[PDB]
């Protein structure tokens, strides 16, 4: 599966652009998608959400209005018009792709974006950066303003993994369950307003920048984000 | 009181269901039918023949269309003789077309055994069956010609003769007419002794190269729906 | 030497039956007269399922007792989320006769076949995003009337050509065949072991296989038509099979008798699917009198009626917690009792 | 005009009285027979549904003409009671003919001429159909919600929906009513249904038994409706006629009024032959409710 | 071909028997000990019922 974004660039205030992301593999008509905005000194923040069938648009509160976003199943590309440009949307915007049904593994692939340069629920992370030496467990936890267990059953916490340079992948979702394609050494655990990831026998190439979501209302509001390094 | 993943799950499920709909537009459209024969009877031929001109796989499925009106034509083959289990799975048929080959006497007899099977079936009592009397220029031959008297495997042929029916328009000779239609009396006979609703058989005498088989069917298929109709909608 | 071998062959199977007849001391019926009756069994149709478009042929229920695959005549594979209602998958087919289908018990793939010979099993887990054919096999020369995984690698199947097949997945050859018997296989039961499976046919004969070694160890013959269900005892030492006629019948594995047949004289169709309760004191049978009969399986009392169709109920499966049993009759709907 | 009746209020309430004790059971059944076979997915069930619903507004609404009638012809209930409940009163027989109509071209096409003219033919179609002709019903028909529906005179009895002499617009209103919301449909349900016989005679597949019952049962609908809906309307057009040919003279409505209110609470027998004759006949509705 | 099936019947017929008052023993043990485990031979109470 590939999910490439475009239409970055340099881009006068007030202005209006158009963020194409083509989709090339997968089933887009069966999938729906999302739009993530990660400053270059912050974290990530959840932009838009399309529906499959393009039933349900959703916006985030902090800009709602000012965007349009639309979806060409027969072209298999999804636009975001984006309209009076501000200096605070000068941020790197991430494509995600997000299937829901009993099971599912929703915000599996993400694209490798592009950068655009102008001239509620809340969860923290206790630590911003934890010292570690490979081999060693470590534990990153955070906590919400909310419980997040539902009346059906399972608590909707998501951690995202964003190594240095690349885009973010899935590690755990709903708590408990295992991301496709991602080493059995992580762990997720906790319960009402405190959630927990554990590291077992830390190795190589997993170092980065760990954020920790929700997906009980939107907005989809995302964590602070605890650094790793060596 | 759903989250929002049961919300996109009850989506997903409508637009499900959409596609499930559009799909049950077209299968009470289209017209289902079961093609039953013997090897010796002539069904490839009507088949290839329906196909021109509109490995051990057990199902074909075969579309044509005539008057802009679909037909389903499936041919049931690599199945065993005893087809008492699987021809459940036709209780929603439109029509079963029998092809039988009139000119073989030998094998004739336990064709109409077979077709016995289909119309005295505890779950085709609603199936009607559309008699295919096939291979008849073999036929014409075969009675023209000496040597192959039909007294010889059914008795009743000396006692037997031609009603006042419709003999076909072109030059006929009588005795070849009187056995063609004898062989069509055991078949009606049949077909008659115990009658439900809905089953009422559709004899065509037929040959494989014809044309007009398609128009057959699409004659007697326009007679069944018009039963089923009279049937549901509240005439009968 | 046809004629000598004929009569050892009749010797040999009077002395099973002699043997049969030795090892039975006493009837269930009288060891099972000194426990109390379960009572009567009001099950209620907690939900239905009204999406499809045809008959629906067959059921299976997951391992984790919340999702189950349907398949129907149109040419659909259904998999319903039971607790919701929603769909969560609507895999068209290739042909649309189709006679069982089952649900791998890790849940990544689902099985489907009938009447184009083809075992096909889809890949509901695929990264790619879409419900695709993970193989098609084609070594069979008859309609397909039920299949069962054994792992996400092997699965069992049995067709119209009297035979059985073990598969490889992977391979997509026949690893096993099993040509013992002389009738149209229709159904297939795994004991919970998935070392010995038992397969009806239609010669009134029901045989236990092993997995592993290919050959037949017991046949039982008790009934006097059609086969059309069969279904493990929870214990695997016991096994149930209903029949054309009105008759369900229950045989034992360790000493290979008729335990005690269920069968009443106001019931005459023929029974199309059995299955057990988590216990194994419930039997729950599908008949075609378009309703259900759940039978105390110790007892041949008939405890209850679900009685919730309009048509004749083809297919009938019971949750591995047994939570609650699901039926699907030739209409459209499928109906979950507890 | 000086007119009075000593049979408008004995026969029209009795009558009124048994068409709703024979009719809410019945159409309740007609009903629930008609959203089953909708729920089977089938055209007629949606104009089935739509005829039980107007029959059951009829019956809704008579109750309160029984009080009417049982009086001496005399509302005593304000004029927005009789601007609604004979307004409905009124055109319901009108709709319920409507959809016979529809019904019968329904059972032409899926008879006469079968495997064509499906999409006319889907649950959709049939919607939109029978919201065409809610549309065109009411809206023709909602000419005399626009006047006076309250007229009180002179020989101690206040009316609703009927002026002794007339007026000119409810003149032309009983005209249309006539020859196009009356013979119109009537006319096209006979030849739906002479074409439903030709199409049954022209089968082979078809027992005599069969036919004779599709005959009787075609004739039977034909006739009931005919004979509902003649003597009030043959009346309506006398009325009609006469008063545009001389509104002057009055004589005519002073001898007519007990036949034509004997006539108008006739019409009511429609209300209870529709579910009789379209679910109770049958032997598939006549189980399926039993079974339910 | 009998060869086959005479083998498969003499295979059949040497083979371990235990009475049936012991099979029967064992499965209304097996029924009994089993006995609130299946909801529907016990109906469970609405709150743990998931339908």
């Amino acid at each position: 599966v590939q999910l490439v974004e475009s239409g970055g660039g340099l881009v006068q205030p007030g202005g209006s652009r158009k963020l194409s992301c083509s989709a090339s593999g997968f089933a887009f008509s069966s999938f729906g998608m999302h739009w993530v905005r990660q400053a270059p000194e912050k974290g990530l923040e959840w932009v838009a959400y399309i529906s499959s069938g393009s039933g349900t648009i959703y916006y985030a509160d902090t800009v709602k209005g000012r965007f349009t976003i639309s979806r060409d199943d027969p072209k298999n590309t999804l636009f975001l018009q984006m309209t009076s440009l501000r200096s605070e949307d000068t941020a790197m915007y991430y494509c995600v792709r997000s299937i829901y049904y009993y099971g599912s593994s929703p915000f599996d692939f993400w694209g490798q974006g592009t950068t655009l340069t102008v001239s509620d629920i809340v969860m923290t992370q206790a630590t911003s950066s934890v010292p570690v030496t490979p081999g060693e467990s470590v534990s990153i936890s955070c906590r919400s303003s909310k419980s997040l267990l539902h009346s059906n059953g399972n608590t909707y916490l998501y951690w995202f993994l964003q190594r240095p340079g690349q885009s973010p992948q899935l590690l755990i979702y709903r708590m408990s369950n295992l991301a496709s394609g991602v080493p059995d050494r992580f762990s997720g655990s906790g319960s009402g307003t405190a959630f927990t990831l554990t590291i077992s026998r830390l190795e190589a190439e997993d170092v980065g920048v760990y954020y920790c979501m929700q997906h009980l209302e939107y907005p989809l509001t995302f964590g602070a984000g605890t650094k790793l390094e060596l | 009181t759903l989250s929002a993943e049961d919300k996109a799950a009850v989506e997903r499920s409508k637009m499900i269901e959409k596609q499930l709909q559009k799909d049950k537009q077209v299968y009470r459209r289209t017209l289902r039918l079961l093609l039953l024969g013997a090897d010796n009877s002539g069904k490839s031929t009507i088949v290839k023949q329906m196909r021109i001109y509109h490995k051990t796989s057990g199902i074909f499925e075969t579309k044509f269309q005539v008057d802009k009106v679909n037909f389903h034509m499936f041919d049931v083959g690599a199945q065993r003789d005893e087809r008492r289990k699987w021809i459940q799975c036709f209780n929603d048929v439109t029509a079963i077309i029998f092809v039988v080959d009139s000119s073989d006497y030998n094998r004739l007899q336990e064709a109409l055994n077979d077709f016995k099977s289909i119309w005295n079936n505890r779950w085709l009592r609603t199936i009607s069956v559309i008699l295919f009397l096939n291979k008849q220029d073999l036929l014409a031959e075969k009675v023209l010609a000496g040597k192959s008297k039909i007294e010889d495997y059914f008795p009743e042929f000396a006692r037997y003769t031609t009603p006042e029916d419709a003999t076909p328009e072109p030059g006929e000779d009588p005795r070849v007419t009187r056995a063609k239609y004898f062989i069509r009396k055991e078949f009606v006979d049949i077909s008659t002794a115990s009658g439900d609703g809905r089953h009422i058989c559709y004899p065509h005498f037929t040959c494989s190269v014809d044309t007009e088989n398609a128009r057959r069917i699409f004659n007697d298929c326009k007679d069944i729906i018009l039963q089923m109709n009279l049937r549901e909608y509240n005439l009968v | 030497e046809l004629d000598q071998l004929r009569q050892e062959a009749e010797q040999l199977k009077n002395q099973i039956r002699d043997a049969r007849k030795a090892c039975a001391d006493a009837t269930l019926s009288q060891i099972t007269n000194n426990i109390d009756p379960v009572g009567r069994i009001q099950m209620r149709t907690r939900r239905t399922l009204r999406g499809h478009l045809a008959k629906i042929y067959a059921m299976h229920w997951g391992t984790d007792s919340r999702l189950l695959v349907s398949a129907s005549q149109d040419g659909k594979l259904i998999i319903w989320d039971s607790y919701t209602t929603n769909k969560v998958h609507a895999i068209p087919l290739r042909s649309s006769w189709v006679m069982t289908c089952a649900y791998a018990p890790s849940g990544n793939y689902v099985a489907c076949g009938g009447l184009d010979n083809i075992c096909s099993i889809y890949n509901l887990k695929t990264r790619e995003g879409n419900v695709r054919v993970s193989r098609e096999l084609a070594g069979h020369t008859g309609y397909l009337s039920c299949c069962r995984f054994l792992d996400d690698n092997q699965i069992v199947t049995s067709s119209g050509d009297t035979t059985c097949a073990l598969w490889d997945i992977e391979t997509g050859q026949q690893t096993t065949t099993f040509t013992g018997h002389t009738g149209d296989v229709m159904s297939l039961s795994l004991a919970p072991d998935t070392r010995l499976f038992v397969s009806g046919a239609c010669d009134a004969s029901a045989k236990l296989w092993d997995v592993r070694e290919g050959m037949c160890r017991q046949t039982f013959t008790g009934h006097e038509s059609d086969i059309n269900a069969i279904c493990f005892f929870p214990n695997g030492n016991a096994f149930a099979t209903g029949s054309d006629d009105a008759t369900c019948r229950l045989f034992d594995l360790r000493a290979d008798q008729e335990l005690m047949t269920y069968s009443h004289d106001n019931i005459i169709c023929g029974i199309t699917s059995v299955s057990f309760s988590k216990s194994g004191r419930l039997l729950l049978a599908g008949y075609d009198d378009f309703n259900c009969n759940v039978w105390d399986a110790l007892k041949a009392d008939r405890a209850g009626v679900l009685a919730g169709h309009d048509n004749r109920v083809s297919c009938l499966g019971v949750t591995d917690d047994g939570m609650a049993v699901a039926t699907g009759s030739w209409d459209s709907f499928l109906k979950i009792w507890n | 005009c000086h007119v009075d009746s000593r049979v408008d209020h004995l026969f029209p309430p009795s009558l009124y009285i048994f068409v709703i004790g024979v009719g809410l059971p019945t159409n309740c059944l007609a009903l629930w027979a008609a959203y089953r076979q909708v729920q089977q997915r089938n055209e007629l069930g949606v104009y089935l549904m739509n005829l039980s619903i107007a029959d059951l507004l009829y019956i809704c609404t008579l109750p309160l003409w029984v009080d009417y009638f049982l009086h001496h012809d005399n509302w005593i209930h304000g004029p927005g009671s009789c601007k609604l409940f004979g307004f409905i009163f009124y055109t319901n027989i009108y709709i319920s003919i409507a959809f016979l109509c529809c019904i019968s071209v329904d059972r032409y096409l899926a008879v006469a001429h079968p495997l064509r003219f499906a999409r006319l033919r889907r649950v959709k179609t049939a919607v939109a159909v029978s919201s065409v002709v809610w549309a065109t019903e009411l809206g023709a028909n909602s000419a005399p919600l626009f006047h006076d529906e309250l007229f009180r005179d002179r020989y101690n009895h206040t009316f609703c929906f009927e002026k002794f002499p007339m007026e000119g617009w409810v003149a032309w209103m009983n005209l249309y009513r006539v020859f196009v919301g009356f013979l119109f449909p009537w006319a096209l349900m006979l030849l739906s249904y002479r074409g439903i016989l030709r199409a049954v005679r022209g089968s082979v597949s078809t027992e005599r038994q069969e036919k004779a019952k599709i005959k009787r049962l075609a004739l039977s609908l034909i006739a009931i409706v005919l004979v509902c809906f003649a003597p009030y309307h043959v009346l309506l057009l006398s009325r009609s006629a006469i008063y545009l040919g001389r509104p002057w003279d009055c004589g005519f409505e002073e001898r007519v009024f007990s036949a034509y209110h004997s006539s108008l609470a006739f019409t009511s027998l429609n209300c209870v032959a529709d579910p009789i004759l379209y679910c109770l006949v049958n032997e598939g509705a006549r189980s399926d409710v039993a079974k339910a | 071909q009998a060869r086959k099936l005479v083998e498969q019947l003499k295979m059949e017929a040497n083979i371990d028997r235990i009475k049936v008052s012991k099979a029967a023993a064992d499965l209304m043990a097996y029924c009994e000990a089993h006995a609130k485990e299946d909801p529907l031979l016990t109906p469970v109470p609405a709150s743990e019922n998931p339908f």
